[PDB]
């Protein structure tokens, strides 16, 4: 998935819905 | 036609996405600012909101088949709209999924381990069992930490993560894929463009015989690390076996940048870290990122939005408002762009403002191209683009002419090793480790290591590629992949390999482009303006290019190279192999200190 990104990083899932 | 049909749902699909994507961009912003059982809820209807516009979105972009669209721009962002996801796998199975998910990316944030002859008081990765790892001399310590966190997490994580395997697999076939490996390859992939076409296995290929030419070197630099390491840990280094996992600066061994303490060529010469000049200087946060702010002026990029200025939080909110403070930099659209670093006065941290500040750089370049095609080139080409800064903001001459290295201490050939070894535990100590690592998962999904011989594979594996040996045995209860974030948070981890070539052979062009006239390693390209140029002509482009184009708009080439990254480190190469002359070079994955 992920057509675009917000941030430069990849944080944790849980700070994701 | 159905290509202009096609263009009437790009255009009606960019207006309402840069609208729920900059709204669901904003709450995970504000979450993270701010962690508040309120922000979690919105953040979360935010995402259930974007989720379903895509699900929707791709659903209607399967009813616009490839074959009758000519144009290209067109297929790109038809086919990212097409494949990913797609929910293919039913709603009970499309939800486990997700708890799975979840839940091994939570126990891993709620990890606590307490001493196996001592519990009273567990501790958590960060920054407990991590500074023991970072900071212990005590071969006893490191090991307690190292197998608690594998013996507790990661046994509570096999179960799950075998559940995982399955499930990704059944989407990835559905998804057309032979395995939840073969997609994550994917990235990669470029079919269309004749001469610059790329196959999802060209790739691991590739990885392979680029890793090839990197073993003379990894060699060396691991026989003088085991000589070090012999000297602190006195009675536990075979002096030719591999090295015990505990013992290489962090909980897994990903990079070997703490042992420079027990590794340092020259303790004599004074150590680059400006950390003190600065805390002299008495510079602030503000300065860090606004010094530089005018770096990429220098090479003619713009200066930060003022929004930028307005809304990044670039110093520690404090205790009112938890904050996670992972460095970070954000894209939300609408012109807004910020970064979020809790900053602490320090050389790494302001090493780490210019990369985080390149991204911006490189989101910003490609703001005017279409919503799908505002990316990276491919999953390692963001990554590269902040570290081509840091390792020319490092150049002394850049400290110096900052004004954070006084005009005196001339560079000798001392410490340009130092250098070269400071940065090789790092740059160069990751790549086996990185190409290790994924490459177990690549058999995993391939069906060619079975569970009951899993964990078998594993250190059978860092031993052969690596040459890192498990401290103790470990069966098939214990799942130390997962104990690492990438692995329990669903993340390809191939990305560092392939951004450490492009770097380099990224950085070689610009500064060829400055025509600087010394070693790579000390090219500060901090007023090339030509230099700027060329990296704006890839960075403008976004996704909009495939990536073996891309790369060649600058370098010369249409695949990763090593070679522009093996001068780099050269003159390290020949004093390692001087050094390890009556050293054995190389290891055994027989030896065990279990034994
Ligand atoms: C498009 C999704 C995305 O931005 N990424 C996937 N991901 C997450 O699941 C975040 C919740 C990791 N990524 C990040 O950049 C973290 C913000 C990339
Ligand atoms: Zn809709
Ligand atoms: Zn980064």
């Amino acid at each position: 998935a992920c057509v675009r990104s917000f941030c430069s990083s990849l944080l944790p899932r849980i700070h994701c819905a | 036609t159905i290509e202009e049909q096609a263009k009437t749902f790009l255009d009606k699909f960019n207006h309402e996405a840069e609208d729920l994507f900059y709204q669901s961009s904003l709450a995970s912003w504000n979450y993270n600012t701010n962690i508040t059982e309120e922000n979690v809820q919105n953040m979360n209807n935010a995402g259930d909101k974007w989720s379903a516009f895509l699900k929707e979105q791709s659903t209607l972009a399967q009813m616009y088949p490839l074959q009758e669209i000519q144009n290209l721009t067109v297929k790109l962002q038809l086919q990212a709209l097409q494949q990913n996801g797609s929910s293919v796998l039913s709603e009970d199975k499309s939800k486990r999924l997700n708890t799975i998910l979840n839940t091994m990316s939570t126990i891993y944030s709620t990890g606590k381990v307490c001493n196996p002859d001592n519990p009273q008081e567990c501790l958590l990765l960060e920054p407990g069992l991590n500074e023991i790892m970072a900071n212990s001399l005590d071969y006893n310590e490191r090991l307690w930490a190292w197998e608690s966190w594998r013996s507790e997490v990661g046994k509570q994580l096999r179960p799950l993560y075998e559940e995982y395997v399955v499930l990704k697999n059944e989407m990835a076939r559905a998804n057309h894929y032979e395995d939840y490996g073969d997609y994550w390859r994917g990235d990669y992939e470029v079919n269309g463009v004749d001469g610059y076409d790329y196959s999802r296995g060209q790739l691991i290929e590739d990885v392979e015989h680029t890793f090839e030419e990197i073993k003379p070197l990894y060699e060396h630099l691991h026989a003088y690390v085991r000589a070090k390491l012999m000297n602190a840990y006195p009675s536990y280094i075979s002096p030719i076996g591999c090295l015990p996992a505990h013992l290489l600066g962090d909980m897994w061994g990903r990079f070997w940048t703490n042992l420079y303490s027990l590794t340092v060529p020259f303790g004599q010469k004074p150590n680059i870290d400006v950390t003190d000049a600065m805390v002299d200087q008495a510079w602030d946060a503000q300065r860090i990122f606004k010094e530089a702010e005018k770096f990429f002026v220098s090479v003619g990029l713009p200066n930060m939005t003022q929004g930028f200025w307005e809304n990044s939080m670039l110093t520690d909110p404090g205790n009112v408002q938890k904050a996670v403070c992972h460095p970070t930099a954000w894209d939300l659209g609408k012109g807004d762009f910020r970064i979020l670093m809790c900053t602490k006065v320090t050389m790494d941290d302001f090493l780490t403002a210019h990369h985080e500040m390149g991204h911006i750089q490189y989101d910003m370049a490609y703001a005017a191209q279409p919503f799908l095609l505002r990316n990276g080139a491919n999953e390692g080409f963001h990554e590269a683009v902040g570290e081509i800064m840091s390792l020319s903001a490092a150049t002394p001459k850049h400290l110096k002419s900052i004004g954070l290295l006084s005009p005196d201490f001339q560079e000798d050939n001392e410490t340009e090793i130092n250098f070269l070894l400071k940065q090789a535990l790092t740059i160069v100590g990751t790549l086996p480790f990185t190409y290790m690592l994924e490459k177990w998962r690549w058999m995993v999904f391939k069906g060619e290591i079975p569970k009951d011989q899993w964990m078998k594979k594993w250190w059978e594996m860092k031993r052969e590629i690596v040459g890192v040996v498990e401290p103790v045995p470990h069966d098939e209860t214990y799942c130390d992949p997962a104990s690492l974030f990438h692995v329990s948070n669903d993340y390809s981890f191939i990305r560092y390999y392939t951004r450490t070539l492009y770097q380099f052979q990224f950085q070689e062009a610009l500064c060829q482009a400055a025509k600087h006239e010394g070693p790579l390693h000390k090219c500060d390209i901090s007023n090339s303006t030509e230099a700027g140029q060329k990296l704006f002509n890839m960075l403008r482009l976004g996704k909009s290019e495939p990536w073996t184009l891309a790369l060649e708009n600058v370098v010369g080439a249409k695949n990763m190279n090593v070679r522009p990254l093996l001068n780099y480190f050269e003159p390290l190469f020949t004093w390692l192999k001087d050094q390890n002359k009556n050293s054995f070079v190389g290891w055994s994955t027989d030896w065990s200190p279990y034994a």
